């Protein structure tokens, strides 16, 4: 083979079976049985073939079109061989490395010129991509990095079928014990458009992780968890001091035994390790008759109750500064605090499950505990039930603070069932709030109907907010407050006649007021927010309630309004009063101290950082003066914005947060635009019209954030002299999609505002003001008019548009849609 | 928050001095907890026992050899061909796992140093090796055997004869075979089968546990080798050197770090059977080991064996 | 029961049924497949997918056939049985009986304390006695057998919420489909639950098309809504996602009733179908159910009214009190 390599590399064709066919089809038995006992021959054959193919650029120019006639069918063969060799799960390390290098080279060359576009439609290409996807997520780190780089090289111009798998792989790899893997997969995930990341498809990797955890849980207890291990885990979860110097994998290995089944590839994920550690800790706590090293059978309960109560108390007034839970030394401290908060709830749930199974039992779900433990938990069942009932409310509050509505929903359901005989109103409000956060209007309606059998019509209004109908929800909240208080406190809005056609206790009053404020902020109506604040102040001064107050930083709202309005001086002045690091003129400590573990606070901090970076860039523009510093700020912001995604992956959520994902994408886009001065298409946010067919279950807030960060670049284009990428088309596309979603949920005011800004309080006003995306804009205007209530005017305009389109040039879908709708 | 750990040993401590005396200084680092694991190793002059213990207890291949918890050999010392570790060492990791590093057996350097200092020193060194081997086989759970070149034909005889000189339904610690500084030829199916067969024929009456544990095939070391290819996969592991026109770029074996990590994971999960018919704690185990050492020192079988030669 | 090993190294179990036509069962599956296809449009804008689990059946002639064996699902009856064993264990601290034995033991004294005996005809049985026995049996069993099982099966609260929602949606979909097609004999052994996803699966279909209304003991329940089934849906019961899902399913079926009627008509005039004017009657009954004229001379009921009426009739204590002993209504 080595001697033949001399003629294989020659570039000069008959002469017996050609080298390509000799090493491609003639020598194929070496990959079946010889590769197991003699891998040297297989490696030599693959090496000589690679050396011969790399000289002619893998015969890429021969296709899509003498020597060319014979080589016209070589690229497909190369891709097919690479793919078939990659799906094998019994390859050698050296062979796999060589194949990965070959695949990376081919992938990089396959985007070199535009002409190779048809090559992406060949079946061999799909087979090759499948092999690349199946080669990652392996024990080897270098192999995974190479596969990720190759996949990211040709991320674009790839079918969604492989994109979904890429999304799942990136999501699972976001929580790895190695920093290189996380950093490499972050870029790949960021390169995928938002129209696919926010899809409602199922993730296979997450399912595999869940299955492994379930299999381990269903097994019988091993009783190998030593007291020191429990002490260290509890110390880290309660105080943050692990007292250990990759300490999870080592512990897991030390807890196993070879004398007496989790996959080996999953041992490198921190999510599986954390869940296993929590389950083992709870198992040990239950099997130890509650006599854990933390104290006696009552000391553990007292400690948990005290910590939970302190957190619950701080939740009501986020100005308590609980020790070891609100202060951090750097940016990693806050993330660790959030992780600990989630682990605490997980541990409590596991403990409750084990106790119930110990005193009652299950069927094939969990093995029965020993008799000595069963009798102990059977005689002292009343004490455990009473303790859980007493701390249930605090647990629900903590769950709401940690952004885990499932915990509070389950606890609220259990509490409601136990109260089969005014602590009921608070429980109902908490359950309704959690349901609203989980976007489940049906559950809210059911709760309202069930509670009506015991004067709580306001619950129905909350259901509307869960569906995304903010315009109607605000009006309903105002009416409810006016009826429960007796004082007029409404705010000017759109005509209720068409608005309704298109779609007491102090705690309840405060809850409704805060709900209306958040509802107004969701649609990005700063004027409405100011009017609402004035009305609330007037109502409070006219009732002397002394217990009503909106929980929202007005400085942040004013800053956002000033930034969106185009005024930067007032924006900078407002931002200067916010907490955290001063505005750009150390990098690790960007977040302020005494920060609450609430995800909303983190989102607010990230938004403030983005605003500061944007203002600094605008001031600097009117290339390393104010560029070497803003880049670091944006990089750190992006590093902090990935925390929520990792937390979501830690648990089997099967979904990704929308606000967090959007913030991360916006930060990446801002960093790219700052480092490139709007020179490449990568500086634009990936929110196209495709999302209109795969993100119909999301609210309008995503488009609001995207538009807020896109208008900035659109208006900033006037301060750039060099050639830039076209942004008007992207902005108009975003505006049209946002208008469609806003109109589909009854938000007539927001839809009208978006349509008006894209085209550049009464039903007749819209008629008098309205009577490559031209046809789409006209169709949307007609649809909005019809939804408002003017069917005749909308039909007339649609008919006129149809006649005008029939005489156009293309009019492919315009004429069809116009006549069909008519 | 009074559940702080005892202490984190930054370096090992000599448990047995060169004069073969028991040192009572490791009790302060032990607690009153049960279910403890102990590890021991028997090797030659330059096999690399200290390096293995360092890499498996509290060290990584990236760390410098000067910061190893176990004093390893130095290049400037290999010229004289002398030993580096004397007596027995002690060190406990953060996972409550006890490690023990011993001196080389039948080391010519020890004999040479003893010359310039009851019948002949050869018998003295022989009995010393037998005593250390018996103590390890008596108070250890798993014993790893390190080797440089295969087919020694002498280590097996020593291990077999060491089991008949122990002080006291008997306890037999597991024996793990490790091949250090393995070459590319050793990572071949034919060579692997030959090694397995040779070990099986050489340890027919070992009477110790050396099969069904630490399977290298189950560790995905050989992805294509089927489990039925080997008649009886014994507990054998390979460790290559630290990190060609016919085969350019072909290594022939996995990375050194990967194999080291795999061995560490397999050893950390070894079984911990009861040494005696009573539950022993860290302090209890230390006391038992001290008593066993005192008893084996002034024994009778060892004296008879030494007198016979 | 046999097994087939495919090329992908995946085992597939099958049940070889004999002494049965199996031709109508194949038609039922095709109908279910079309119904599932009708939910593909909405399934793209809602997390809990609208699906109707079903298997594949292939007749191997005229009296034999093969049926796909669904794995990963377990019958609900098993859970109940396990509970009994656990209770028995308690009796040992300080052989479980068959449902028929328990029912007879509880109905004996009740009938003897009023005047009748065990030799009287089943039709001449007082309603109060049956209601009292049913109430006693209901109060003697706990309704947390299914809720606690699904709760303990999950790993994290998010998984628990997802599984609960999926189970409620699947139960509502199957309830509406079964009521429209006229499924019967919905005993505990004929219902399976998937702890991994929460979906419900049905097995027997030989007592379909209102065939259960004419037996030794007629049944007046559109579907199964026992204590354990209703308790696993949540604290509200059947007033939450269950009712809305049922209304949506009925709306989709009513909108596209033309395709269902055409398929049924084609099924009626099929030589390879053993219906024993019976087929015409079945077709008319299904047509009336789909059109909303189930029980009314000329008044067409709405989707909400139909759902409410079916739900009330499926949970009425009077109907559940006069059912067969095998069809355990207390659990
Ligand atoms: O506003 P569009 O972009 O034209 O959306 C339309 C239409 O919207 P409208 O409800 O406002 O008419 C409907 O959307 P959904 O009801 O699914 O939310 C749906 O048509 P239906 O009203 O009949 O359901 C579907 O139209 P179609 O069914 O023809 O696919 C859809 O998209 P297209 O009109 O572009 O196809
Ligand atoms: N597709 C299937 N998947 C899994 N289990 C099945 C399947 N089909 C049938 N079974 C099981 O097979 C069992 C035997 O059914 P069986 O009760 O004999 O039906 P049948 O005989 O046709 N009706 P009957 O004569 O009244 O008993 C059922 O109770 C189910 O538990
Ligand atoms: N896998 C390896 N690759 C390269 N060098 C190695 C390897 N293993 C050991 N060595 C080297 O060989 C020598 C082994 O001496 P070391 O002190 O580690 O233990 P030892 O041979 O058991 O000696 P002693 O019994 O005298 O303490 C050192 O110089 C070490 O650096
Ligand atoms: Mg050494």
């Amino acid at each position: 083979l080595s001697a033949l390599t001399t003629i294989g590399n020659a570039k000069n064709w008959a002469l017996s079976p050609t080298v390509f066919a000799l090493l491609s089809k003639n020598l194929m038995i070496v990959h079946s049985d010889l590769a197991v006992h003699f891998p040297a021959i297989q490696y030599a054959v693959l090496y000589t073939l690679y050396s011969h193919c790399t000289r002619h650029d893998h015969f890429i120019s021969s296709s899509l079109s003498t020597v060319t006639t014979a080589t016209k069918k070589h690229f497909s063969i190369i891709l097919n061989l690479l793919g078939i060799l990659l799906k094998k799960d019994n390859l050698n390390q050296d062979t796999r490395k060589l194949l990965m290098t070959w695949a990376l080279e081919a992938a990089v060359l396959m985007r070199k010129s535009e002409t190779y576009a048809p090559l992406f439609s060949l079946p061999s290409f799909h087979k090759f991509c499948k092999g690349l996807l199946a080669n990652t997520l392996v024990e080897d780190v270098n192999i995974c990095l190479q596969a990720c780089s190759s996949l990211h090289a040709l991320s674009s111009s790839l079918p969604d079928d492989l994109l979904q798998r890429c999304v799942d792989v990136c999501r699972v790899q976001l929580v790895h014990s190695g920093t290189r893997i996380r950093q490499a997969f972050g870029k790949l995930l960021k390169s995928i458009p938002l129209d696919v990341v926010l899809s409602n498809n199922n993730h296979t990797e997450i399912q595999e992780i869940s299955l492994a955890l379930r299999s381990h849980m269903s097994k019988a207890p091993s009783n190998t968890f030593h007291p020191q291990d429990f002490s260290d885990v509890i110390s880290f979860i309660l105080y943050g001091n692990s007292h250990r110097t990759n300490w999870l994998e080592r512990l897991f290995y030390s807890c196993q035994r070879l004398d007496k089944t989790i996959p080996r590839n999953l041992l490198k994920t921190d999510a599986v390790l954390w869940q296993w550690a929590i389950w083992e800790a709870a198992q040990f706590t239950v099997l130890s008759k509650l006599r854990t090293p933390l104290g006696r059978a009552q000391d553990t309960f007292q400690t948990i109750e005290g910590i939970i109560r302190s957190l619950a108390a701080h939740t009501l007034n986020p100005d308590q500064d609980v020790s070891q839970w609100t202060t951090a030394d750097n940016d990693e401290g806050h993330g660790n605090n959030q992780l600990r908060l989630v682990l605490l709830l997980q541990y409590l749930e596991n403990l409750e499950k084990l106790m119930y199974n110990a005193y009652e039992g299950c069927a094939n779900a969990l093995t029965s505990p020993p008799k000595v433990i069963r009798t102990f938990f059977y005689t002292n069942r009343q004490t455990c039930q009473d303790w859980l009932t007493r701390i249930r409310l605090s647990i629900m509050r903590v769950g709401l603070l940690a952004g885990q509505p499932a915990v509070t929903v389950r606890h609220g359901f259990d509490l409601l069932t136990e109260m089969k005989t005014n602590e009921l109103e608070v429980t109902i409000m908490m359950v309704v709030e959690a349901l609203c956060e989980l976007h489940c209007p049906e559950a809210i309606q059911g709760i309202a109907v069930w509670s009506s059998s015991i004067n709580l019509l306001w619950i129905n209004s909350v259901a509307q907010q869960a569906e995304g109908r903010f315009e109607k929800a605000s009006v309903e909240y105002q009416e409810h407050l006016c009826a429960m208080t007796g004082v007029d406190c409404c705010i000017s809005s759109f005509d209720k006649s068409v608005l309704t056609l298109a779609n007491s206790s102090p705690e309840v009053i405060n809850y409704l007021g805060n709900k209306a404020c958040e509802c107004y902020i969701s649609i990005a109506d700063w004027a409405a927010v100011q009017e609402w604040q004035n009305s609330i102040h007037d109502l409070k001064k006219s009732t002397s309630s002394t217990s009503l107050n909106l929980k929202a930083d007005f400085n942040y709202i004013k800053s956002l309004s000033s930034f969106e309005s185009g005024k930067f001086v007032e924006c900078t002045e407002q931002l200067e009063l916010l907490p955290g690091e001063n505005i750009n003129l150390d990098m690790k400590k960007l977040l302020p101290n005494m920060l609450s573990p609430d995800p909303r606070e983190l989102q607010k901090s990230i938004e403030v950082q983005l605003l500061r970076s944007s203002v600094c860039l605008a001031t600097a523009l009117n290339w390393q003066s104010i560029t070497e510093n803003v880049v670091k700020y944006l990089k750190q912001t992006s590093r902090i914005a990935i925390g929520p995604l990792r937390l979501s992956t830690l648990t089997v959520s099967q979904s990704l947060p929308v606000l967090s994902t959007l913030q991360l994408y916006c930060s990446s886009a801002l960093e790219n635009t700052v480092s490139n001065r709007l020179s490449t298409e990568d500086c634009l946010i990936p929110l196209f019209s495709e999302a209109l067919r795969s993100c119909k279950q999301h609210d309008v807030r995503p488009w609001m954030q995207a538009l807020r960060y896109t208008m900035y670049q659109n208006q900033l284009l006037e301060k750039i002299k060099e050639q830039t990428v076209p942004i008007r088309s992207h902005l108009m596309e975003l505006g049209l999609t946002a208008a469609k979603f806003a109109r589909k949920r009854g938000n007539v005011s927001l839809a009208t505002r978006l349509l008006a800004q894209c085209s550049e309080t009464t039903a007749q006003d819209l008629v008098q003001h309205f009577k490559k995306w031209g046809p789409e804009l006209d169709i949307e205007k007609t649809k909005l008019l019809y939804t408002a209530g003017q069917s005749t005017h909308a039909m007339e305009m649609l008919s006129s548009c149809a006649i005008s389109f029939c005489k156009s040039v293309k009019a492919e879908y315009a004429v069809a849609k116009s006549i069909l709708t008519l | 928050a009074k559940l702080l750990p005892p202490e984190r040993m930054k370096h090992s401590i000599k448990l047995v001095d060169d004069q073969m005396n028991w040192c009572d200084s490791a009790i302060e680092y032990l607690l009153d907890q049960t279910d403890v694991l102990v590890v021991g190793v028997l090797g030659l002059q330059g096999t690399g026992k200290s390096m293995v213990m360092s890499l498996l207890s509290a060290n990584t291949p990236e760390e410098d050899q000067r910061t190893y918890v176990f004093r390893a050999q130095s290049a400037e010392m290999k010229e004289r061909g002398g030993n580096q570790t004397s007596g027995i060492d002690f060190f406990i990791t953060q996972e409550r796992i006890v490690f023990l590093d011993t001196q080389p057996i039948l080391s010519p350097s020890i004999l040479d140093h003893l010359i310039n200092n009851y019948n002949l020193p050869h018998t003295y060194v022989e009995m010393q090796s037998l005593q250390i081997a018996a103590f390890l086989f008596t108070v250890c759970h798993v014993v790893i055997v390190v080797q440089d070149w295969f087919t020694d034909l002498s280590l097996y005889r020593f291990l077999q004869t060491a089991e008949m000189v122990k002080p006291s339904t008997e306890y037999y610690p597991h024996l793990v075979f490790l091949q250090n500084k393995a070459r590319r030829e050793d990572f071949c199916p034919r060579k692997l089968r030959q090694m397995h067969l040779m070990i099986d024929q050489l340890m027919a009456h070992s009477h110790l546990r050396y099969k069904g544990t630490l399977s290298m095939l189950q560790c995905n070391v050989f992805p294509g080798l089927p489990p039925d290819f080997l008649d009886s996969e014994v507990n054998l592991f390979l460790v290559p050197f630290m990190d060609f026109s016919l085969l350019p770029g072909y290594r022939g074996h996995p990375s050194f770090q990967s194999l080291v990590s795999k061995l560490r994971s397999q050893v950390m999960s070894m079984a911990r059977p009861q040494l005696s018919h009573t539950i022993l704690t860290e302090k209890n185990w230390f006391h038992y080991a001290a008593r066993i050492w005192d008893g084996v020192r002034k024994s009778s079988a060892l004296a008879e064996y030494s007198r016979l030669l | 029961k046999l097994l087939f090993l495919g090329s992908d190294g995946k085992s597939y179990p099958y049940l070889f049924k004999g002494l049965e036509d199996l031709h109508l069962d194949e038609r039922i599956m095709q109908f279910l497949s079309i119904v599932n296809t009708m939910f593909a449009t909405i399934n793209r804008q809602e997390t809990p997918r609208f699906h109707a689990r079903h298997y594949s059946v292939t007749p191997l002639g005229t009296r034999s056939g093969l049926i796909q064996w669904v794995d990963g699902a377990t019958p609900l009856f098993g859970l109940y049985k396990r509970w009994q064993q656990r209770e028995a264990a308690l009796q040992a601290q300080k052989i479980v009986p068959r449902p028929s034995e328990l029912y007879y033991s509880k109905i004996g004294p009740a009938l003897k304390t009023v005047g009748l005996s065990l030799d009287v005809s089943r039709r001449d049985w007082p309603l109060h006695v049956m209601k009292a026995v049913l109430e006693e049996l209901m109060e003697a069993t706990p309704p947390n057998l299914l809720a606690k099982e699904l709760w303990s099966s999950c790993t994290t609260p998010d998984e628990w919420w997802r599984v609960t929602q999926s189970y409620a949606r699947s139960t509502a979909v199957m309830s509406m489909v079964g009521y429209i097609i006229g499924l019967g004999d919905r005993h505990l052994d004929n219902v399976l639950i998937d702890m991994t996803t929460g979906e419900v699966v049905h097995i027997d279909y030989n007592v379909c098309f209102e065939k259960g209304k004419s037996l030794r003991v007629p049944e007046k329940v559109p579907f199964r809504m026992t204590q354990n089934i209703e308790t696993a849906l949540g604290v509200t019961g059947v007033e939450g996602v269950f009712r809305l899902s049922c209304e949506q399913v009925l709306h989709i079926m009513r909108r596209g009733r033309e395709t269902l009627l055409t398929l049924l008509e084609a099924f009626v005039y099929d030589p390879l179908v053993d219906w024993t004017s019976y087929a015409v009657s079945v077709w008319k009954r299904v047509k009336a159910k789909l059109e909303g004229r189930d029980v009314d001379p000329n008044r067409r009921m709405s989707v909400a009214e139909q759902v409410d009426y079916v739900i009330k009739e499926a949970t009425n204590l009077d109907n559940l009190a006069q059912l067969y002993e095998g069809w355990t209504a207390w659990v």
